[PDB]
């Protein structure tokens, strides 16, 4: 979140020689998440990130192909959004290599994880409620 | 008599006279010329150079009248001929409006709830943060439908996209911040535990300092008689005596190619139509000089705000400070004369490419 | 610039002329005032010597020639009134006055699509010329540059319009009373200030001419004696007040035995010297205090007497009954506000705005000569200015709200001086809240006091219907307000007499079982009184008649009242309780002032009946009680009962939000009537409570039970074709109720409540059969002449008609649109005839 | 119009509303319109044991007249005999 983001630029400060890695990861992203939305937290504190160079934004939660990517790179996103470019550092991929061929997911896994449809990025808040795209949210211990 | 009030700073008048337009207005001209004069006179140039050299000029509704002077200026002879024009124009716009809509008293009522509900004391413009104009323009549609012709609010000043000011009645201005707030959440509440669709949308509002509803229809049958005094005046401000482009406030066009007055437009932009400032810095430039008032809490810092990330630099003249955070200049990085003067805000199209 | 202001010169060889020039005039032509002194070089110790002859009337010429603008002409008998020239409200004057006095109010200010106002303060700009013209006569002498303001004050008559732009004002001018104080004279003004013939306001202005005094010959004094109150309570009172000449009634013999005479008197004393009056009159009107607290002529008090020492007739009434005091102080003061007020440094705006060119506030000479400290501010021009405070603070900025102002002038003030005003709300005067005001100067000195009558906020008065018959109601009040005790002990005699049962008692103690005894002659009049009264049916154009009280008859000993936990539970006893406690709190607020002479009212079922007893006193107490009584009884035999009372109708309480959040009240009438006519039952909405949240259907108990059920369905599912579609529901329900007995109960739904403790569908069709004889039975209880068109017109909002009580064509013809009566076509047939 | 005669017709429409009213449905929903919005009441006063219609009137103004309130800036003061008696005779606590 915001005071997340606050800590790592006050980390950055204290040691703007060492370089650390941002990597942001909206509330979209599997696994464990925040309630936050991918975007416009990114929106809010780019400027702050930027201020600090030894800080290397990196984009995750939602991306699995160079498409959906190539506009974060670009920074392009932002511009639909009524803000200027906004570059991205790097991705990372999370649920996007988990069929891949070397992970230790059982076939059976990899075909219920391949039958999830997916879901657009809008609508993804719709899985507190019901499944939607085969993904539901649940609550950890 | 302003020289008996610098000079005598005990006798000078209380703060609501002083910000009471027509006070504010010539005054505020004033410390603008100012400010231009003590840069052109620290860095050697006339006016007319200094002007030749800046890209082009604007302002947020007042601060156009000094820009387009500031155009007219030629040199240092010409230079008070352009101030009087100057001031005339404030002074008579400042007269009339306040002719037209002069301030009264409200109720302590509504003063008591404003000020214990965490709010500012009342005033014809209010600046709302943190809100799209969608949701202003709606929340000002209810305010309107629910109040009489007289009274109707409208959106003044469109600082940003979630930058916006409501220009009216302190009454009416008072029950849509009412209503702002009844839609407002807690600004200490917790809301990281609630998913983004679903939290409460929170803003900040609050009373600008004016004293006038500027940028509305209460100040339009003002607009006849600034239209026909200024011309008994004798104060007119001529395209091709303009040699620097002018962005009016309401569209962002050159004042230079229009076929009508550019006194009568700089007079309906500030009485009546609104200022996009987002339309009007659609110019291309490196480096931005603020000269109005409020220094950090002035217009510099909001430009610089709106467009930031986009590598171009503002400097605010009006006063001498130091910005810790560095993203924006002050009345040093003018007469600087190392690299520390020439300083490139960061584009992040171009430095994060 | 520099100008003249004093010429000493020899008029004559043995006169020295002190010409003291006013460049501040009206039409700017300077005035003199010629102050001749005798020159005399015999007495070397003293020789000049002021000229006493003429000096007044050359002071009151120079001040006329400064103040009014005709002929100078000083006799002229102070008795008549004077008349000043009509004054047009202008938007330039109102804003001079405005901007020089320091008002900030919005309703003065010009703004679009809305009239302008003008201040109350302008009232004395308006009549300066009539109201300062009464001090000038020849017999009301006196020095006017030795003359103190010592009180101003403005009234606003109630039912006028504050001022406006552009409205014409005539003025009108009395001396009040002229008297000599032996430190002086004190002059006291009315001036009527009258708008389209109508009068709006009264400005009240008391001056005094210090120095010595004797010509009683010319002095007078009106007075206004305060309202006096007597009780008579015994024959020995009657005896008094027939033995004083001045008490006169219209009928001799009317019967003054337990009855409440107000005296309204007014004096008019013409003094001989300092002590005994020349002459003492008092004359005024003698009401008497009617079963509905309605004060009605019954006589004059006309006293004229020579040569005396004091009124007789004050003294009497004071020595004897009680006063009657307007304003009621609140337990404790409620301040407001501390405000601080400069004073200009110059007065000459404010004396150009307002006319009162007074040389004292503008000329340092003429102060110096009349031997103030200096050009004192306008006492008027304080009291404006604190006005503008009081109507900002008090009044919320409220021009109209402000009707009364008084201040007194206790001390001068100089230009350029901080006054502290210290804002407190002390009582209440007739719905108005009485705002007392205190100036103090630098030093801690008061400069500035009076009184203010702001009135309260838009009021109206909603009383309840459906309260709880919670034992102890208003027993607080009964034992604290001696209104309120009055209220309960007329109910409670009224009670005794006529059905031998206590109110007060039911309502203390809330007996479960009551038994009235029919033992004495007291006992069958109370007997009488149970059998005589019948609740009237009209069936077929047939007058029924059902006997209340079944087990009542000539040979019957007692009548017991049953119920099942609390007589004060039964509907027979709980709506006169209910009635009588909203009464007895009214009559409380009124004691103490805090009832809006235009404040309106409205009431729920029998709250509508207590509220045309309470603010418009439609009918008394003893009335109200007979009325409710016999409403409560009558729903004892209103509906079929079985052996064991309990019956077949009910109420439900529906909330279409709780069935479903798009459920309208068009969509909640439709359920209902679709349900009724289907089923062939009665069933229809009652009371519309509050928008599709709140509504309350009667009717049999068995259908409520149907249309919860049809409710319950369209709630738990999503629910031509529509209406064949809701039928099925219909008939479900209507085939699942009917077969439960038909004293059943009625299940409380997901959205619907059943109201405990109704049996009878009033608010409904049902009863229309009876409309027209207890129709009967209410104008027998309600008088005519009790009626007062002024005290229901805009204020009463009729259950039947939701709309401000009017007597015109359209609200008549609006009757008919919800029930038709004839009466009601009669009128509005012959309306041309009833408005000649 | 002659007063007299006004007082007859005021007479026999009041005697008219007060016998059909039992007849008639009470329509409170027109009469809170009436009360709010027609006459703009700053100041409301319930004369009763409970907050019956002190309640009805302060959920009627929150279902309908809450913009209409704050861009008029009305305040709509909600007082009820039972429990507000200190606001409605003015005895503030000190
Ligand atoms: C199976 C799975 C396990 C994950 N485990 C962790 C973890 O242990 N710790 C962590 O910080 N993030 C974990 N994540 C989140 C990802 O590492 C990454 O932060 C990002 O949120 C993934 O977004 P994406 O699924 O849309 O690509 C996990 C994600 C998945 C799908």
């Amino acid at each position: 979140s915001i005071d997340a983001i606050s800590q790592v630029i006050n980390i950055a400060k204290a040691h703007p020689n060492f370089p650390i890695a941002l990597q942001w990861t909206g509330g979209r992203g599997g696994g464990h998440h925040s309630f936050e939305d991918a975007h416009t937290p990114m929106l809010q504190m780019y400027s702050k990130i930027r201020r600090h160079p030894n800080i290397m934004l990196i984009f995750g939660s939602g991306f699995g192909s160079a498409d959906d990517t190539y506009p974060y790179l670009t920074g392009e996103w932002s511009t639909k959004f009524d803000y200027p470019p906004m570059p991205f550092d790097g991705f990372l991929f999370g649920s996007r290599v988990m069929i891949a061929k070397e992970v230790k997911t059982s076939p059976d896994a990899k075909k219920c994880i391949a039958a999830c449809t997916g879901v657009p990025d809008d609508k993804w808040e719709q899985t507190y409620k019901k499944p939607t795209g085969g993904i539901v949210t649940v609550r950890s211990e | 008599n302003i020289l008996e009030w610098l000079e005598n700073p005990s006798n000078t008048p209380d703060k609501d006279y002083l910000l009471s337009i027509p006070i504010s207005c010539p005054l505020i001209g004033v410390i603008q010329l100012a400010h231009y004069v003590v840069t052109a006179k620290l860095l050697g140039f006339t006016p007319g150079e200094l002007r030749s050299y800046l890209k082009g000029a604007t302002g947020h509704s007042q601060g156009l009248v000094t820009a387009v002077a500031i155009a007219e200026t030629d040199s240092w002879e010409s230079f008070f001929v352009s101030v009087r024009k100057a001031i005339t124009v404030l002074f008579f716009i400042g007269v009339r409006c306040y002719e037209a809509y002069p301030n009264t008293s409200l109720p302590p009522s509504i003063l008591e709830d404003s000020l214990e509900n965490n709010e500012g004391v009342p005033s014809p413009m209010l600046s709302i943060s943190n809100l799209t104009q969608e949701q202003v323009q709606d929340y000002v549609n209810k305010t309107n439908s629910h109040l009489p012709a007289g009274k109707q609010v409208e959106i003044s000043l469109v600082n940003g996209a979630k930058n916006l000011v409501v220009s009216g009645p302190p009454q009416s201005l008072y029950g849509l911040n009412l209503t702002l707030r009844k839609a407002k959440a807690p600004s200490g509440l917790d809301q990281s535990r609630i998913p983004f669709s679903e939290r409460k949308l929170k803003f900040s509002n609050r009373f600008l300092p004016v004293a006038s509803p500027f940028h509305s229809h209460l100040l339009v049958p003002a607009s006849d008689l600034i239209n026909k005094d200024l011309v008994k005046n004798n104060v007119s401000f001529n395209a091709k005596d303009i040699q620097i482009p002018v962005y009016d406030t309401f569209d962002g066009s050159d004042l230079r190619v229009l076929s009508g007055s550019i006194s009568e437009r700089i007079v309906d932009c500030i009485i009546r139509l609104p200022v996009k400032w987002e339309t009007t810095t659609q110019f291309k430039a490196t480096h931005i000089l603020d000269f109005g008032p409020g220094g950090a809490s002035g217009l510099g810092v909001l430009t610089h705000r709106n467009k930031d990330g986009t590598g171009v630099r503002v400097i605010v003249a009006g006063t001498l400070d130091i910005n810790p955070d560095d993203d924006y200049g002050f009345k040093q990085e003018i007469f600087d004369v190392t690299s520390n003067g020439l300083k490139k805000n960061p584009n992040w199209l171009e430095e994060y490419h | 610039e520099l100008k003249p202001t004093v010429i000493l010169k020899l008029l004559k060889e043995n006169i020295i002329q002190m010409e003291m020039i006013e460049n501040r005039t009206m039409d700017g032509k300077p005035v003199s005032l010629p102050l001749l002194y005798n020159f005399n070089p015999d007495n070397g110790f003293a020789p000049i010597s002021e000229v006493m002859e003429d000096r007044n009337q050359r002071i009151k010429e120079m001040y006329w020639k400064l103040w009014i603008d005709e002929p100078f002409n000083l006799d002229f008998d102070p008795r008549d009134v004077i008349k000043g020239k009509d004054f047009e409200i202008t938007a330039k004057e109102v804003y001079d006055f405005t901007h020089a006095v320091g008002n900030n109010c919005e309703d003065f200010v010009s703004r679009p699509d809305r009239t302008m106002l003008a201040p109350m303060d302008f009232a004395i700009v308006v009549g300066w010329r009539a109201i300062i013209k009464a001090i000038f006569p020849n017999t009301v002498d006196g020095d006017l540059l030795k003359l103190v303001h010592l009180s101003n004050g403005y009234k606003m008559i109630p039912g006028a319009k504050p001022l406006q732009v552009g409205d014409v004002v005539s003025t009108t001018a009395v001396i009040e009373s002229v008297v000599n104080q032996p430190t002086g004279k004190i002059v006291d003004v009315v001036g009527t200030l009258s708008r389209n013939g109508k009068p709006v306001m009264e400005v009240t202005s008391s001056f005094f001419y210090r120095g010595n005094y004797t010509d009683f010959e010319n002095t007078f004094q009106k007075t206004v004696e305060p309202v006096y109150q007597m009780h008579i309570k015994t024959s020995k009172d009657i005896a008094v007040l027939r033995s004083k000449e001045w008490f006169q009634l219209d009928d001799e013999d009317f019967d003054l035995l337990n009855k409440t005479l107000t005296f309204e008197t007014e004096t008019e004393v013409t003094f001989k010297n300092a002590n005994i009056f020349s002459s003492v009159k008092c004359f005024g009107p003698i009401k008497v205090e009617l079963p509905t607290k309605e004060t009605v002529e019954i006589g004059i008090v006309d006293y004229e007497a020579g040569a005396s020492h004091g009124n007789p007739v004050v003294d009497f009434l004071k020595r004897n009954g009680s006063t009657l005091e307007q304003k009621v102080n609140l337990e404790n003061p409620i301040p407001i506000a501390v405000l601080d007020s400069y004073t200009p440094s110059t007065n000459e705006p404010y004396a150009r705005v307002s006319g009162d060119l007074n040389p004292i506030h503008v000329s340092r000479h003429f102060a110096s000569y009349a031997n103030l400290p200096g050009t004192i501010t306008h006492g008027m021009f304080s009291s404006a200015s604190v006005r503008a405070l009081i109507e900002n603070w008090a009044a919320d900025s409220v021009s109209s709200r402000v009707r009364g102002y008084t201040c007194q002038f206790v001390d001068m003030v100089l230009p350029n001086t901080a006054l502290k005003t210290s804002i407190q709300h002390v009582g209440m005067i007739n719905g108005r809240k009485l705002i007392k005001f205190e100036t103090r100067n630098e030093d801690d000195v008061v400069v500035l006091t009076g009184e203010a009558e702001i009135e309260q906020p838009v009021t109206t008065f909603v009383f309840t219907g459906q309260g709880s018959q919670e034992q102890g109601m208003g027993m607080d009040l009964y034992k604290t307000s001696k209104a309120a005790q009055d209220v309960w002990n007329r109910a409670d005699n009224h009670f005794k007499d006529t059905y031998g049962f206590s109110i007060l008692d039911i309502v203390i103690n809330n007996p479960v079982n009551l038994t009235i005894h029919f033992g004495g002659e007291k006992g069958k009049r109370i007997r009488e009184n149970y059998s005589a009264m019948i609740f009237e049916t009209i069936v077929d154009g047939k007058l029924k008649t059902e006997k209340i009280f079944k087990e009542i008859n000539e040979h019957s000993t007692s009548y017991t009242f049953r119920s099942e936990k609390g007589l004060l539970s039964a509907t027979q006893f709980t709506q006169p309780a209910l009635t009588l406690m909203e009464k007895a709190a009214f009559e409380d607020l009124k004691s103490k002032g805090l009832i809006p002479a235009d404040a309106t009212f409205a009431g729920h079922s029998l709250g509508e009946y207590a509220a045309l007893a309470s603010l418009a006193d439609v009918m008394s107490i003893e009335s109200l009680v007979e009325v409710v009584f016999y409403r409560g009884m009558t729903m004892q035999v209103a509906v079929p009962r079985d052996e064991l009372g309990r019956s077949n109708y009910g109420m439900i309480a529906i909330n279409p939000g709780r069935v479903a959040a798009s459920f309208s009240q068009e969509a909640l009438q439709y359920v209902v009537e679709r349900v009724g006519k289907r089923t062939g039952w009665l069933v229809e909405i009652v009371n519309y409570n509050v928008e599709n949240q709140q509504y309350v259907a009667a009717g049999d108990l068995r259908a409520l039970d149907t249309v919860t059920n049809v409710l319950n369905f369209i709630k738990l599912q999503k629910i031509e074709e529509v209406e064949g579609h809701l039928f099925e529901i219909i008939d479900e329900a209507s085939k699942k109720s009917a077969v439960k007995p038909r004293p059943l109960k009625l299940e409380r739904g997901f959205a619907c409540i059943p109201l405990v403790g109704i049996s009878v569908p009033f608010h409904s069709t049902y009863l229309m059969n009876g409309v027209k004889p207890f129709k009967s039975f209410l104008k027998k209880n309600i008088i005519k002449e009790n009626v007062k068109v002024a005290r229901l017109a805009g204020k009463y909002i009729p259950n039947l008609t939701a709309k401000p009580f009017q007597v015109t064509k359209e609200y008549f013809q609006d009757v008919y649109d919800l029930t038709g009566s004839e009466p009601i076509k009669e009128i509005i047939d012959n309306w041309e005839k009833y408005e000649q | 119009m002659k007063p007299e005669v006004e007082q007859e017709l005021a007479h026999i429409l009041l005697t008219e509303l007060l016998a059909y009213q039992f007849a008639s449905p009470v329509r409170w929903i027109e009469t809170q319109d009436v009360f709010l919005k027609d006459f703009n009441t700053e100041r409301v006063v319930e004369i009763g044991p409970s907050p019956t219609l002190a309640g009805m009137a302060q959920r009627t103004l929150k279902n309908k007249y809450e913009s209409y309130d704050a861009a008029l800036s009305l305040h709509r003061e909600i007082l009820c005999y039972s429990k507000d008696a200190k606001e409605i005779y003015y005895t503030p606590d000190p």
